[PDB]
DNA sequence: TATAATGGGAGCCTCTGATGCA
DNA sequence: TGCATCAGAGCCCAAAA
């Protein structure tokens, strides 16, 4: 499902974090912080680890994503090339 | 005439369908990579179904899925529903779309710069 | 000073609350302040009732919803990039139909964005407006068939996305066809499914002789309603097995299901009224007692046949009539997206009621709100109707909220729109402004709500009229839709009255928009005002009756672009709307009740009311709007002042003592000046800068993130490799520029280091570093700097780290720093000015005061406007405005001249005469006589027929002064202008287009990833686009080498552009170019398409443009 | 790795040329 | 064979974002 492939077990942890955070938001009446998720996840989890897990789980965005105006510009057109001098 | 049917499908050089880290450390990537990925997945699954001797219904569904996947890569939307990324109505941009139109390679970067 | 108001028209009612179209729509949609049992079925409430109950023996039912209080106040949300929103909860009871077990719980559905007091939203920290959308009203319409005359098409249109369109046609073969999702069949088949028999159809449609036989089909009548339903399903759905339960489900969902098919509430009324029936609901048919029961089709078929035969009383519908076009306001649009998300949430619920435990299930376990949160989040962030708020000045936002768009989802595209929709319909009178629309491609698609118009509950725009009975004008006002307006004869608002009685023998009125002269006995209603025909922007243009509409359009639109000035003043000629705009805008601050002012500060005002309670009003000071203009409120009262309810406390931006101030009042001379005024350019006096007229404050926001990397952390630090203490001088210990520092292009705002790319120590750099004996640092200088052309004074810094109270950033971001930089902008050459009549021009010359044309008594003029701009434009209001402005300059007064009931020439002449006494009589007493140069001008003036020959010089000068002309001395020579020149006070605004913002240049810079061509836009340091049409120009000139440079050395030729730079810095001429990289991209892209592209020499041998790199 | 489970789900303009029809 | 029907082809520039 992911452009950046993730090991099946790591996807399981990400999905667990989603379920956990969604549960926490349903009792708390607001989105939980990183610290609250670490509690809900049990031993081994601190706030730093929840954040690192969310970073790995970010999916890329299309270079062809339209930018305002009309059908006139692409997101990739605004990205400089740092490799070629 | 038989060259109008493809056996080996070319793969565009990576820097022309880049995967780049943007400012935030986030990744931005060309739609072609997803179109290729669909193709590769279905092809590999086809190889597996063949080796395991699946019934013709399974092989036919897979083969027709494979044709559609090549179709999306070369000219998406030309025949059948345009392939889209999940949770977006935006058709993915295929090779034909890149070449042609006001935003295409010829008019945008070639006859003007 | 005195304010003298003209006009005899007494307006019986004030303008409505101007943002009510926004505020009231959303208030009605959320119903947050209504206790749940008292909510009507509308907005979110109606959405809930529609989605629930969610059936299978598990059944989930909706009880009630509630909205909590916002987690953060509005100001706080803007600070923290938060959405201003409330938690939404819903009370749900789960029932097991088998067991009877009931578990009931209140599930949290996420947040819903709240509208602020002024009708806008805060979405991720930015203020947004939801624009109303015009569209075709649901209902049943009858239009002429363009191909075959005497025939008609019946179109049944529901709300967008709430059902298919149906077209009823009588085919050339004679059978009546129904079109649904592009398929046609004989309508008779569908009629049979409803349980109709030949007897009923014969008696109903028999009256129309030849048509009823086209409905008669023996084969269709042969099959029973059950057989006909299966047959139709096979016609509409090839392949899908025509199971009887399957067919009913499909047709039910398509026609009779109120969940899958919704005519509007306006749709229901329009159908009931057109066909003269009553609908039991919003569906085309019903499922009752096991079969299908018709609702619409027979009445719609009956009207269609009666029309084709030409039976009197059946008409075609004008589809651009504002009776058939309705507005979808904020509430309706948001609720629509809410309804979509709710339907999606139900899919998850139904899917979870199977795969789960039949014993342990709560409503919290059954409901996933993610689909709902996403639909609302999608609407507010990415919808086309959700726009970045226009808050250049207070009128901008008031106008934005009152705008009507025909674009957006569920509406016209821009290329697919022909003349009919963009037209000004006769029914726009009093409803949509005929003036205020874009000049560009969108003309007629984007419009503005008229000043007195309000949208009723069905979504139709209504406008007020006064009842006139017998001949007496009542004070009772009736708001009418366009359809109801067409019934009566409505007199114009200026028709003479003595008391409440009509005083004219013949009056000017409208019947169905057609103007007609009529006796007072025939007058049923009368206009409330002239104001009701035009938008709020158009109503701010004095002497509008004297301006050609094409120029009034630009005048309206440009007031939106007016920049708040530090010395801003209200115009010397107002229309009488300028107080109301500021008050409804909510920019200005007023007193709640009667009281006495306790404290007055730059930052705050304390008021003691009747209750004795002490209320404190804080003031917004130098806040940056979306467009970067400074919004700041200034206290207009002093300690101990007694104020009444509604008295002004503080002025908002672009307001003066509570009046809208979009500009300055300047002394203008209308005359050519040595071509610096040429083709709409403007010449101004340096005196304007000296006294800080047209000076405006602007604030830019700069932002930088320090994030975790796989190469190590970015750090925001004052320690930056290879920088002098001179370079770091204005940075504090932590690396952020100090508040109050002046920053110029190139200056560091926030110091930041980034860990060097893993390749980093080049061997060349290793040896160089070794020679100087300095270890190459691990980090590189990534500091945020001032871009070219920007800079100012640092007024604010915000720093947010990770691990500090109240702050959590997006994943990976350690800390975020924001620096707000302000600049005081004096008017300069290239800045854009405009008046309210559509006169606009850029400042081309600033003369020193001694060069400015001046009056005999030494007063120099401020602005010189070229007269060549008037005659082609036909906007004369600016001329009358200048004349009345002259009188007011000497009389020390300002005027209110209402639109179409204004100051007329005779009245303006009287004021000009009283003014001449002050301009001249003063002089005669001071011991000065007529000037020699005034005599020469009088001579030339008498040759022109301006003055009467033989009168004394004083008498002649007064004759000219009543014409708004004076003697003017050229400050360069001292000699007079050979003729009398029009001089007076004009209201001129400094618009949002300023050269400082637009000036840009690039030698070399960033290139794009794939094409290697320069990036675009000033913000990226982009190059200009030399497009197809530019190449043609070079081709037509035969400039082959100039063009080749554009295509190679100056763009994507990598070797060429590199070699050219090196040559220029060495003093050599630029080398011959190489292959443009984007052609190589084209070649490889054609190879990816299984096409072989080969470059050949004259011998047809391959030429390799990849120089061996791509071949094995 | 084992109760049994067996067919989906949705929608908003003009010219030119090939294709399918008396 | 001469007429209709539909699929597919296009629909301003630069600027901005
Ligand atoms: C990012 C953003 O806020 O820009 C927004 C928004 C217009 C502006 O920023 C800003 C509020 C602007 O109104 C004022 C400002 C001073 O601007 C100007 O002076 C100029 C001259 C530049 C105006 C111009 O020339 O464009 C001036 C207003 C004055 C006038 C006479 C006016 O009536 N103009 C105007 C111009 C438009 O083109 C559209 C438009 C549209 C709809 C439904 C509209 O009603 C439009 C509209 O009314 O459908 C289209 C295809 O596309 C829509 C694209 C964008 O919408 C976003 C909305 C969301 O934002 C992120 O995802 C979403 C996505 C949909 O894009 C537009 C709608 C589209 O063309």
């Amino acid at each position: 499902a992911r452009t950046i492939r993730i090991p099946v077990h790591m996807v399981e942890t990400i999905n667990k974090l989603s379920r956990t955070a969604r549960q926490l938001q349903q009792e708390l009446g607001r989105e939980p912080t990183y610290e609250e998720i670490a509690e809900a996840m049990g031993p081994g989890w601190d706030a730093k680890r929840v954040e690192e897990t969310l970073k790995i789980a970010q999916e890329p965005v299309s270079l062809e994503t339209p930018i305002g105006d009309e059908k006139d510009s692409f997101y990739g057109d605004f990205i400089p090339d740092e490799h070629l001098p | 005439p038989e060259w109008m049917i493809l056996e080996a499908v070319p793969v565009l050089p990576p820097d022309l369908r880049p995967m780049v880290q943007v400012d935030g450390g986030r990744f931005a990537t060309s739609d072609l990579n997803d179109l290729y990925r669909r193709l590769i997945n279905r092809n590999n699954r086809l190889k597996k179904l063949l080796a395991q001797g699946a019934p013709e219904i399974i092989i036919r569904n897979e083969k027709r899925m494979l044709q559609e996947a090549v179709d999306a890569l070369l000219d998406n939307g030309r025949r059948g529903a345009p392939v889209t990324n999940p949770g977006s109505d935006r058709p993915l941009r295929s090779l034909t779309d890149i070449l042609s139109g006001k935003q295409g390679r010829f008019r945008q970067n070639l006859l003007g710069k | 000073m005195e304010i003298k108001r003209f006009g005899r028209i007494r307006e019986v009612i004030p303008l409505p609350p101007l943002t009510e179209i926004q505020v009231e729509s959303y208030r009605r949609a959320l119903q947050a302040d209504v206790p749940p049992e008292k909510r009507e079925n509308v907005g979110i409430q109606a959405a809930f009732r529609e989605t629930f109950p969610i059936e299978e023996g598990l059944v989930l039912d909706f009880l009630e919803y509630r909205l909590g209080e916002p987690p953060f106040p509005q100001d706080e949300c803007r600070e923290k990039d938060l959405t201003y929103q409330a938690p939404l909860y819903a009370r749900l009871q789960l029932i097991h139909k088998d067991t009877g077990l009931i578990k009931e719980d209140e599930v949290f559905l996420g947040h819903i964005p709240l509208m602020t007091e002024d009708g806008s939203f805060i979405i991720n920290g930015a203020d947004r407006v939801i624009v109303s959308q015009i569209h075709r009203s649901p209902g049943v319409y009858f239009t002429p068939d363009p191909a075959r005359p005497g025939r008609y098409i019946a179109s049944i249109i529901p709300l967008p996305k709430r059902g298919p369109w149906i077209d009823l046609e009588v085919e050339p073969n004679g059978v009546v066809s129904m079109k649904v999702n592009k398929r046609k069949f004989p309508l008779v088949l569908l009629l049979r499914v409803l349980g109709y028999d030949q007897e009923t159809l014969a008696r109903e449609l028999g009256a129309y002789g030849e048509l009823v036989q086209g409905l008669m089909d023996e084969s269709v009548f042969a099959m029973r309603p059950e057989e006909a339903l299966i047959r139709l399903f096979t016609l509409l759905r090839p392949g899908d097995p025509p199971k009887r339960d399957k067919a009913v489900a499909y047709v039910y969902g398509l026609i009779a299901d109120p969940r899958r098919y919704d005519l509007g509430e306006a749709g229901r009324y329009k159908a009931e009224e057109k066909l003269g029936i009553r609908l039991s609901g919003r569906t085309l048919a019903r499922f009752e007692d096991g079969e299908f029961k018709d609702e619409v089709f027979l009445p719609t078929l009956r009207y269609l046949f009666a029309l084709t035969a030409g039976v009197p009383g059946h008409e075609v519908d004008d589809i651009d009539h504002l009776g058939n076009r309705r507005i979808r306001t904020v509430g309706e649009l948001m609720t629509d997206q809410f309804r979509v998300g709710l339907a999606r949430l139900a899919r998850g619920v139904r899917e979870r009621m199977l795969m789960g435990s039949e014993d342990s299930l709560t409503p919290a376990k059954l409901v996933n709100s993610r689909p709902l949160e996403a639909a609302i989040r999608e609407f507010f962030s990415r919808s086309q109707l959700s726009q970045f708020k226009d808050e250049t000045n207070p009128l901008s936002s008031l106008r934005h909220k009152r705008r009507i768009s025909a674009l957006g989802p569920g509406g016209l595209t821009r290329e697919r729109a022909g003349f009919d929709v963009r037209d000004v319909h006769r029914t726009h009178y009093g409803r949509i402004c005929p003036v205020e629309t874009p000049e560009g491609a969108n003309i007629g698609l984007i419009t503005s709500l008229a000043a007195y118009a309000r949208v009723d509950e069905l979504g139709f725009i209504r406008t007020p009229y006064r009842r006139v009975v017998g001949g007496v004008v009542t004070d009772e006002v009736v708001y009418m839709t366009a359809t109801e307006e067409d019934r009566y004869t409505i007199a114009q608002a200026n028709t003479p009255l003595e008391g409440n009685r009509i005083a004219a023998e013949r009056v000017v009125a409208r019947r169905k928009g057609e103007p007609v002269i009529v006796s007072p006995e025939e007058v049923e209603f009368m206009d409330v005002s002239p104001k009701q025909v035009f938008s709020v922007n158009t109503n701010l243009i004095p002497f509008l009756e004297h301006d050609d509409a094409n120029r009034a359009l630009m005048g309206s639109n440009m007031q939106t672009q007016a920049v708040p000035l530090i010395r801003a003043q209200a115009p010397v000629v107002m229309t009488g709307l300028e107080e109301r705009v500021v008050r409804d805008s909510l920019a200005a601050l007023y007193a709640e009740e009667d009281g006495e002012v306790a404290k007055v500060d730059g930052n705050r005002i304390v008021v003691r009311y009747e209750d004795g309670r002490l209320v404190e009003y804080p003031l917004r000071r130098f806040y940056r709007s979306n467009q970067g203009t400074a919004l700041d409120q200034r206290p207009r009262v002093v300690v101990g002042q007694r104020v009444r309810k509604g008295d002004l406390l503080a002025d908002g931006p672009a307001s003066e003592n509570g009046f809208l101030a979009l500009g300055q009042n300047v002394l203008v001379a209308i005359m050519p000046f040595d071509g610096y005024n040429f083709e709409d350019a403007i010449v101004i006096s340096e005196e304007l800068l000296k006294r800080d007229f047209y000076t405006s404050i602007h604030i830019e926001r700069y932002e930088i993130e320090a994030r975790d990397t796989k190469l190590g952390p970015e750090r925001i630090t004052r320690d930056i490799p290879h920088l002098s203490e001179a370079a770091l001088r204005d940075l504090d210990e932590e690396g952020v520029v100090r508040i109050g520092a002046e920053v110029k292009p190139g200056d560091i705002l926030v110091g930041r280091t980034s860990f060097k790319g893993e390749s980093e120590p080049t061997p060349e750099e290793r040896l160089l570093r070794s020679i100087f004996g300095e270890k190459a640092r691990d980090v590189k200088d990534t500091s945020l700097r001032v871009p070219p052309g920007e800079g100012g004074i640092v007024v604010r810094t915000v720093r947010l780290r990770r691990g500090d109270p109240g702050v959590e950033l997006k994943p990976g971001v350690r800390e975020v720093v924001r620096v707000y930089v302000a600049q005081k902008r004096k008017l300069q050459v290239g800045d854009k000015l405009a008046n309210r009549h559509g006169n606009k021009g850029v400042v081309a010359k600033i003369l020193p005061v001694e060069d400015m044309p001046h009056l005999p008594d030494g007063t120099p003029v401020d602005v010189i406007l070229n007269p060549l701009g008037v005659p082609s434009r036909m906007n004369l209001g600016q001329i009358l405005e200048t004349h009345l402005g002259l009188a007011g300059y000497f009389l020390g007064q300002r005027y209110i001249s209402p639109i179409f009931d204004g100051a007329k020439e005779p009245e303006i002449k009287e004021l000009l005469a009283q003014a001449f006494e002050v301009y001249f009589g003063k002089r005669k007493g001071e011991g000065f006589g007529v000037d020699k140069r005034e005599v020469e001008v009088l001579r030339r003036a008498e040759k022109l027929g301006l003055v009467t020959p033989g009168k004394t010089p004083e008498e002649q000068l007064k004759e000219l002064f009543l014409q708004g002309k004076v003697v003017l001395y050229d400050g360069r020579t001292g000699e007079p202008i050979e003729g009398p020149i029009v001089v007076g006070q004009m209201f001129i605004m400094k618009l949002y287009h300023m050269v400082e913002d637009k000036m840009h240049a690039r030698s070399t810079g960033p290139y794009s990833l794939i094409t290697q061509q320069p990036l675009g836009g000033k913000a990226q340091f982009g190059g200009q686009r030399f497009g197809e049409m530019e190449v043609w120009a070079l081709e037509a000139y035969g400039a082959a080498h100039t063009l080749q440079e554009m295509l190679t050395l100056k763009s994507d030729d990598i070797e060429g552009r590199n070699a050219a730079y090196e040559a220029i810095i060495k003093g050599e001429d630029v080398p011959e170019p190489s292959v443009p990289e984007s052609f190589r991209v084209l070649v490889k892209e054609l190879q990816a398409l299984a096409l072989d592209v080969q470059t050949l020499d004259e011998k047809d041998n391959p030429v390799d443009i990849f120089e061996g790199l791509a071949s094995k």
